């Protein structure tokens, strides 16, 4: 989206993947499966789960008790305190509303974010061992296993073998 | 050989709203608004409401006849009456800032009601059992209010009265009284005998002297007459002193009082029932910690923001596909 | 051979400023604040307002003789005042609750004006057609308000006059009376024949003695006397009843009316037009979905925030190069 | 914010009038410029909502701001003249505030528009042609009309070089 | 031969808060809430406030005998009263409109006091010196308000009094005056002789006619009596009338006045200074550009928003680390 | 970070450059040292400074005198001014706090945003005259002097060579 890598270059999701929010599909000689990202879907749980927290926790009110009552003689004052209550009924209607629509764009772009950095992690890892598709899939050149995949996922990634 | 990068997806059919895009569904999201509530009057702090079922404020205190509703209560966090309740004043006349009387009476921390001014006893030179009236029924005969009393002359002679009641409780005390204007001038000498009376009354703050003013009203409950009703708070140590050569109606019963500003008085048929909450509206209360609430716009207690939203849905997953 | 990639730009001078940045020319941009009206006073709903010209309100209801080119309109959506409108009532005194009953009338669903007590039949013991005075000249010539009538005393004869009136219509009915306040007891005795006089007012709600208060005022418009004017709601199926020994001026006309709260009242010299409006401000109606505006903080109908900012513009293109 | 609009890509082309983003061809058949069809396609609609979620979001109630108080109520009339003001300064700040942050993300909005279009025809090219750093891209195999159409299509599947 | 790239670090340890992460120790960070006053009351724009020290409002214009000290300022930008100020109507009584008043002297641009009804002169039907109480005293002795003659009748004789004044100031003139309630009608008669009397004031705008109320009222400072108090703004070219059979505390001293409106009270021991400040709170003044300030809620002038955070600490560099 | 750079694959900062904000280690034959990059850094601080400006200019307000005074039988008054104050109270206690923390974040990923661009800068124009070894560090492959160095900082980079 804002990232291109969500809904952009990698146009859909995996319903096989149910570990987490972002992670891989291999596919060599020893099989094949969905394995999501541990460090990374982690993150974005704590990181997610601190801003839900925020736009409540900050929400702590005073004790206070609405509605007031007036006799057929003041209903000047009536309607005053009608105004202020209709115009605090404004205020937080109208922030709320843009509050949900400004951070639910933010966090869309925060999970398209990490898929691109999770997919950036590991091409600038592989530069000549493999080559790009465009779908968000790397084809690798020399053989790899699972313990191969693993030096991916793990970041320690051996690059001293280049084959054709 | 290969390797994919990707993110997660489900059976969710959760939607949500962003700046860019409407209507966007997503994996896993949360609600920022509340808006269920369990349709209970609950207790707002520790202490539970005062119900007053069929009265209201105005013939609670004063004492109607009917409203003989949980007796005695030491407090309450704040006050409930239905709206099909119109027992007040029964005798027709004007409460003397009466929503004032009911904005302090909305939120008690303790309440004792004592005889200050004892029936047999205080008033030996006027008739006090006399003082009752068709326009305030107990079983079809005639009555009043129980926490007044009805002072009319002792047999063709009123003579200048002169109570007075000091303060020795440790908190304010709560005293109410009635002036009465008779519709003629024969039915003011029928009832006090002088035709030309006042009423006195007079704290360390309050001071007033009331002239009975003597014409025909139209019927109201049967009565051309008219009853002012009125209240003062006497501070501990004070006293307050009634003086009346007629139309006094004098308090029979006060109510020491210790109040806790900041509370209301819910109108409601909502049921009221034994539960704990910290947000209570007319329709039910609130048991919840979200930011925001679409049930009503009157609330009492530590309370989240009323907003006019039909729904709050905040993403914390991602796009679904 | 080759491919570039890029993006947009035109003749574009459009500004806006970011949190980053100041100034920003941009391709394309929407402007977020209302800063135009109309210059008119419009209709609030499908109801155009009242004008009262040179008059006020108080000067509307009383009838002020000045007063006479105006109202049988059987409703409006809120009133309109001009600063240069000084006739009200003609006759200094004090119109008590005057700013209160401005707001009940601000607005009203139906107004009807009839009259409450006939002039020919209603007052046959005492004088009503002498009741007129200097203070409120109709074409250089002594006159009165249309609406009210004073009634003086009938040949060395003034009789406990009382009147009452059973409201009958399916609405509430203004009423309005005056009390005259001589300013010797000569003029006193010349006007009413009883030095001692009282007036009173009731209904199921409403109820007060009035006694003149006789005493030598600053001259205000030729009089030394005042003439205080009050005013009440009275419910269907209520009656009012008046009665008096002197000094009161009864009310000839009154109002059936049907109030709909929550409105205003405009003091402004601009013009009154037949065009439809959602928000009215004292410069000018305003014709917009925009969010906020700076025309004027004193609004009344839907209307836009208003706002302090001179410019609230919303980039929606990009950078421009 | 992403490097492309007032980055590597210095200008923009007064000469492309067809939509927002968009591409300029140099082969033998000519020149010229062509906006990309879907992609101002989604700003365009995206942008419209944005500006309509910051107005149709602000429902106001029917109320008659402006009270009436006689001289023994200067009071209560400063308490509504301070409710008056007290809005005036909440919306003021927010709305000012509002517009100084969207219009933040609105230009990193179309920044990135442009460098995932520039993004999206670089890893397809690969081999095929190089960086020139300009936002430019120099084929090395010849590219016709026909040829510049699979790579705005996206449908550059079959490379023949 | 290597050539990286980075960015900064430091001995900072300026912790700040962001919607995904807590206690995020940056670089570089600035304040938005203030938070921090100079614990004085200062002047509000260039004129200083008015402190009535041991004495209350009502005591400073009635003229209390123990509020002599420190009045006559041409003007004040707000009123400052100290929690330990008694010294107000010592005649026990109600102050009709009391609140009101206090608000529109709260601020005045011109207040000058003088002698609307000059005591030798104006009165020479009745007493205007056995006008004092023990309610009232000056060192020990019986004395009475300054701004407010007690007129009792001149030997068994008290004749329909009718002074007026009329205002030839540029300006409002505040004229304060008081209706005496005996307690018997023993001591109605003592005072003024006549049983049943009346007290008019009027103006242009203002008109009530006065009953006293005779009756025993609780003992307030040795007074079973009352005395309200009444005040009223004459208009320029504008005349108020007295006219009175007796129980009448006639006005000695007036107040011409020209008020600014948009300021208030403030009660507090805060000691009062010389200097400038934009914003004023009762526990200090606030100098600050800031937004946002949680000194306190209770504030006059252009002040910043009150909030009830503990720090608003902005970030302003980037993360911290080795 | 949101960009990858900051506390991403550039994992550390430097105490050593004390310039400016964002800048280069470079390490030749010459010898080593830190230099913050002049044109990056300056627009930093220019937009964080008109950032934080901004949060506090645009809020100017009215002289006004909160605080009212309310005799015992005008309690209802009182508490609807209570309501307004504490009303203002919670609007602005919330929208200050959410602001910070939103803004916070935007100020993080902005710098985040300027580390990324300055190495994408580099990065796309030494393709093949040197490496890259993913830690934000490109290794040379020709010789680089103090005079080849400035070619990059400068972004005036010649390439007739290998
Ligand atoms: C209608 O209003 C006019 C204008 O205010 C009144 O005439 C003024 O009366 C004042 C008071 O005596 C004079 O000082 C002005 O010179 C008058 N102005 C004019 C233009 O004549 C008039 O009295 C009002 N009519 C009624 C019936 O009250
Ligand atoms: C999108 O979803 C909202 C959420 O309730 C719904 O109200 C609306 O009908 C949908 N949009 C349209 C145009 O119908
Ligand atoms: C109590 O309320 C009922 C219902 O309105 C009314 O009819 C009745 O007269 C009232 N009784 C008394 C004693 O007030």
């Amino acid at each position: 989206g804002l990232f291109g890598a969500i809904a952009g270059f990698i146009e859909g999701g995996w319903t096989g993947m149910v570990d987490g929010w972002y992670g891989y599909h291999h596919q060599n000689e020893q099989g094949s499966g969905y394995a999501a990202d541990l460090k990374s879907t982690q993150n974005a749980i704590d990181e997610i789960t601190n801003k839900v927290n925020s736009v409540i926790e900050k929400m702590n009110t005073q004790f206070t008790a609405v509605g007031k009552e007036f006799n057929h003689l003041e209903k000047r004052i009536e309607n005053l305190n009608k105004k202020v209550d209709d115009g605090f009924l404004d205020i937080w209607t109208y922030n709320a509303e843009l509050l949900v629509l400004l951070e639910n764009e933010r966090t869309l772009d925060y999970h398209d974010s990490n898929v691109k950095n999770l997919y950036e992690k590991v091409r600038s890892q592989l530069k000549n061992n493999a080559k790009e598709i465009g779908n968000g899939c790397f084809e690798f050149y020399h053989k790899c296993d699972n313990t191969c995949m693993e030096s991916v996922k793990n970041g320690t990634y051996d690059y001293p073998k280049y084959s054709e | 050989d290969t390797l994919c990068i990707g993110y997660h997806a489900n059976n969710s059919t959760d939607t949500v709203d962003t700046v860019l895009e409407k209507n966007v569904t997503v994996t896993h999201s949360v609600n920022l608004l509340e808006d269920k509530h369990n349709g209970k009057l609950c207790k707002l702090r520790g202490v539970a409401p005062l119900h007053l079922g069929k009265c209201n404020i105005a013939g609670w205190i004063l004492g109607n006849p009917e409203c003989e509703s949980l007796s005695t209560a030491s407090s309450w966090s704040y006050i409930v009456e239905t709206p099909s309740s119109d027992n007040g004043t029964c005798y027709p006349g004007d409460f003397i800032d009466y929503e004032e009387l009911r904005e302090q009476l909305s939120s008690v921390s303790s309440f004792e009601r004592f005889e200050i001014f004892p029936k047999t006893s205080s008033w030996p030179n006027h008739d006090s059992n006399k003082g009752v009236t068709a326009a305030c029924p107990h079983a079809g005969a005639k009555s009043f209010y129980k926490n007044l009393i009805w002072l009319v002359k002792k047999g063709n002679s009123y003579p200048k009265l002169s109570k007075s009641y000091i303060n020795d409780k440790g908190k304010e005390v709560l005293v109410l009284w009635g002036i009465h204007h008779p519709s003629t001038s024969a039915d003011q000498q029928s009832l006090y005998q002088n035709a030309d009376t006042y009423v006195f009354v007079g704290s360390s703050r309050y001071s007033k002297k009331f002239k009975p003013e003597i014409a025909i009203r139209p019927k109201v409950r049967e009565q051309e007459g008219r009853m002012n009703y009125y209240w003062t708070l006497v501070e501990p140590g004070d006293k307050i002193t009634f003086e009346a050569t007629g139309n006094l109606v004098v308090p029979r019963y006060a109510f020491a009082m210790e109040r806790n500003a900041g509370s209301g008085i819910i109108i409601s048929d909502t049921p009221v029932h034994d539960c704990n909450t910290t947000c209570q509206t007319p329709k039910g209360a609130i048991n919840t910690s979200l930011p925001f609430q679409n049930i009503h716009p009157i609330t009492i207690g530590k309370c989240p923001k009323y907003v006019k939203s039909t729904k709050l849905r905040l993403a914390t997953g991602l796009r679904n596909i």
